[PDB]
């Protein structure tokens, strides 16, 4: 539907995540700790089950159902999903803000000459030393983004304990030669950094 | 005390099929539907269908009808789901779920999720390629290997600062690939060489690859 | 003035006590002879709220029908959970007969008289009565036979059309006859003849109704996705025989399409089989009956309603798909009990 992908809020304050596009059909809200099955935490717009605190609230006055959480805690680091029948949102991965906000160190590696003579072409985009681990990666050729052959893994912890990730494209040497500009663009909570390389 | 678990996942080849069983306890199976939901790795949830165990009322999503079949067994109190003809994207975690007393939605109860890894048929050793520097971060790329993992070392393990081994990725061909990177100061290149030792144990692929601008 | 309430009901019928037919033998002791002077009182200037899907009379009926079937139909062998029951299975004469229900003192039935009332919400033309209308305890799947018709328009009823898992009832304003026959002298083979022209006409009208209710999207009808026969085929009882009928041809999406004069419009004949091994609808289990009797077996029944289930799920396209419904027969009963609600006055 219409859901943000990754928010952030320091412990103690309040945060609001809104899922839109409900088509005016009630609302449900799920908390997911990645790796395990989810757990619903409210149902029917403005009610919640047992086992959870009053820190959570929500409201569905129409097309947008909002979910408010005050007094951020360490288990509040979770992915929150809006639900409408068999419909689920993109999920918002909200995490704590220990460590200092870190801009992404971006590099790009052209295909090796061995790979060209093997009749193959792959450009490797490396993003490291950034935090939070929420980066929007796009591959772009000449003037427009292109979706074929791209594969992105989600980030993890390196030796310096913050977040780092990688992305790949798998194309033919012929088109890599034919075009004059290939760009990897990565967005780090809305700070966009780009790197472009040519044959 | 509603309890309900899954015992059917695993690692499968390309295409083929897989079976998932979800047992329940705490209520009469005949009441309440069961729903199947798949979670792509690091991606939102997708509802695939549901079943009424009374006679076998099934309802499938348009993306999956013709591929998946949901079945049941009343006496053993166990629902089943079979995914015939699965691709790479079907690599996911599968959930059987139900809702409150009376009505189906929303999904108050979720089982435990089970892993399903859609693999390739062949054990394939990788192809190792350099990753030249432009301070001056460099590395090695391994392409199209199966299975996992693969070990990568740097100057026979002599160099450890600045290293990072990134998680592997299944490509559309179902073949894993990863890369490892190292930064090193710009003036050191042309003075000290760099060699990455890659060992794919299941294919017995031990190579040492140079790094030169 | 009054408060909606539920209670114990008592049935009325008019079946002859000398008949050997099972419905008559049951009703002659379960129900009271019909009131020859029934009266209904129009309630002036009152609008009343109804909910067809949460209304105890259907539950009570279902109990009455299960008692009837248990008492009357005796299978050769019954399989319950960890239980086998062997019992003689004599041939019986079977024919649904219409029955009424009535409330004792202190309790009345409010009936909505609005032509396009959809089973829920408000109704302006409301009357009060002591007894229901004649209802035939027919059991059927995907189709609603020998029932009452809609008055003004083909009516779509559902507890919520938005939910994909809630069954949808279609009420027709023009019945369609289906003529199923096992010829005399493979003794289980049979067939049903349905007039194609009327079938496709009412089908297109229903399709337009669904388009109106669903943003004019492309309506598709498909056979069921799976399950036991009792639902994947069309199950009913006629003369004590259990018929399963392949209704694949009844959801032909081209005969309603704009392909002009084609092989449609003819008498469509669908295959059917009598099975002794059935899955009981009263409760979980299996039942084995005696082989079908000799001679011509025939049933002409007026399909008056349609049971449907919508696929649903990440639509975002040009079409909505539907497949025939069935299963829970409390919905089959609701299809005729939608007009009535019991109410206390004291
Ligand atoms: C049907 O669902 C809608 C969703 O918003 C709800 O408002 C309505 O009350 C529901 N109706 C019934 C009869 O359950
Ligand atoms: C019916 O009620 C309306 C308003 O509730 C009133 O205007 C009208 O006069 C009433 N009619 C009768 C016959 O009582
Ligand atoms: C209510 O309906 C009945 C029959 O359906 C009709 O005879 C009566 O005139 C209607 N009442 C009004 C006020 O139209
Ligand atoms: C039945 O209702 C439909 C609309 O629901 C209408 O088009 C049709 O004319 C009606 N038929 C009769 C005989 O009233
Ligand atoms: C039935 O009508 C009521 C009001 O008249 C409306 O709220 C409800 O959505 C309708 N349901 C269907 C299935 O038409
Ligand atoms: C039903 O079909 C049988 C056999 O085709 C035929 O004898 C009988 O007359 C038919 N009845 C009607 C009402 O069409
Ligand atoms: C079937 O319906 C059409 C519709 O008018 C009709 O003319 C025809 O007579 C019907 N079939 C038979 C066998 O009568
Ligand atoms: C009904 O017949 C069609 C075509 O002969 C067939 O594909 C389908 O499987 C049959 N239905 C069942 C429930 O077997
Ligand atoms: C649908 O109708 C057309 C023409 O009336 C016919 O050729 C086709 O076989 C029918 N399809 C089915 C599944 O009966
Ligand atoms: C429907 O009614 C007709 C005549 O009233 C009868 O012949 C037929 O058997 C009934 N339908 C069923 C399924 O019994
Ligand atoms: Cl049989
Ligand atoms: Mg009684
Ligand atoms: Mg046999």
């Amino acid at each position: 539907l219409t859901q943000p992908a990754s928010m952030s809020a320091s412990p103690g304050q309040s945060v609001t995540i809104s899922c839109s596009g409900t088509r005016h059909i009630i609302s449900a809200w799920f908390q997911q700790y990645p790796g395990k099955p989810p757990k619903l935490i409210i149902f029917d717009d403005d009610k919640r089950p047992s086992g959870v605190p009053s820190r959570f609230s929500a409201s569905r006055p129409g097309d947008t159902a909002s979910l408010t959480i005050s007094n951020v805690q360490p288990e509040d680091e979770a992915t929150y999903i809006c639900n409408t029948y068999e419909f689920f949102g993109g999920g918002t991965k909200l995490t704590v803000l220990s460590q200092p906000k870190a801009a992404p160190s971006v590099t790009l590696f052209p295909p090796s000459s061995e790979e060209l003579q093997a009749n193959k072409a792959t450009l490797v985009c490396l993003v490291s030393d950034f935090y939070p681990g929420a980066v929007t990666v796009a591959w772009k050729a000449d003037g427009s983004p292109v979706k074929v052959g791209v594969e992105t893994t989600k980030p993890s912890k390196q030796s310096n304990n913050k977040y780092a990730a990688s992305s790949y494209l798998s194309l033919t040497p012929e088109q890599w030669k034919s075009h004059r500009s290939y760009s990897c663009r990565v967005t780090h909570e809305g700070s966009t950094v780009e790197k472009t390389v040519a044959p | 005390h509603v309890q309900l678990v899954q015992s059917g996942g695993g690692v499968k080849k390309i295409g083929a099929a897989v079976r998932i069983s979800c047992e329940v306890s705490g209520y009469n199976f005949m009441d309440q539907f069961i729903n199947w939901v798949r979670q792509a790795p690091g991606q939102g949830l997708e509802w695939m269908g549901w079943m009424n165990p009374i006679y076998g009322q099934v309802n499938y999503s348009w993306r999956f009808q013709g591929r998946v079949t949901m079945t049941r067994d009343m006496y053993t109190d166990t629902a089943f789901m079979e995914l015939r003809g699965l691709r790479v994207d079907d690599t996911a975690v599968y959930y059987c779920a139900r809702g409150p007393s009376g009505e189906n939605y929303p999904f108050h109860y979720w089982g435990q999720g089970v892993r399903v890894v859609v693999s390739s048929p062949s054990t394939k050793g990788p192809s190792v390629f350099p990753l030249a520097p432009s301070t001056a971060a460099l590395g090695c790329l391994v392409k199209d290997y199966f299975p996992e993992p693969v070990t990568v070392s740097w100057n026979s393990g002599a160099l450890t600062s600045g290293v990072h081994t990134f998680p592997a990725v299944l490509q559309s061909s179902g073949l894993y690939s990863l890369s490892s990177v190292v930064t090193v100061p710009s003036s050191s290149l042309g003075t000290q060489t760099y060699i990455c030792n890659v060992n794919h144990k299941p294919s017995n692929t031990k190579v040492d690859k140079r790094v030169e601008p | 003035v009054w408060k909606d309430a539920d209670t114990t009901l008592f049935c009325a019928s008019d079946a002859k006590a000398h008949e050997t037919e099972v419905h008559n033998v049951w009703a002659t002791h379960a129900c009271v002879p019909t009131d020859p002077n029934p009266q209904e009182i129009h309630l002036e200037n009152v609008t009343e709220n109804f909910n067809m899907w949460k209304n105890n009379m259907v539950e009570q009926m279902q109990e009455d029908v299960i008692s009837l079937w248990d008492q009357s139909l005796q299978p050769c062998v019954k399989l319950t959970g960890g239980s086998v029951i062997k019992q003689a299975c004599p041939k019986i004469s079977f024919d649904p007969i219409p029955i009424h229900y009535c409330t004792p003192a202190g309790y009345v039935i409010l009936k909505c008289n609005d032509k396009n009332f959809n089973g829920t919400g408000p109704c302006k033309n409301v009357s009060s009565v002591q007894c229901t209308h004649g209802i035939k305890p027919v059991v059927s799947t995907q189709l609603l036979l020998n029932g009452s018709l809609a008055e003004e328009e083909i009516i779509i009823r559902s507890e919520n059309l938005t939910n994909n898992a809630k069954t949808i009832i279609v009420h027709l304003n023009k019945s369609v006859e289906i003529n199923c026959t096992r010829p005399s002298n493979d003794i289980r083979k049979a067939y049903c003849e349905i007039n194609g022209t009327k079938w496709n006409k009412v089908l297109k009208q229903v399709t337009e109704k669904l388009k109106e209710h669903f943003n004019n999207k492309t309506i598709i009808f498909q056979p069921p996705s799976g399950g036991d026969l009792e639902i994947t085929m069309h199950s009913f009882n006629c003369r004590g025989e259990f018929f399963y009928c392949n209704t694949t041809q009844l959801f032909n999406n081209t005969c309603i399409g704009n392909e002009t004069m084609k092989g449609c419009n003819g008498t469509i004949t669908l295959p059917c089989k009598i099975k002794q091994i059935i899955n009981m609808w009263q409760g979980t289990g299996q039942a084995m009956y005696a082989p079908p009797i000799d001679g011509k077996i025939n049933c002409v029944s007026n399909i008056t309603g349609i049971l449907l289930t919508r696929d649903g799920g990440a639509n975002n396209t040009s079409n909505e798909t539907f497949r025939p419904g069935g299963g829970n027969i409390k919905d089959n009963w609701r299809s005729e009990l939608y007009k009535y609600k019991v109410v206390q006055i004291e």
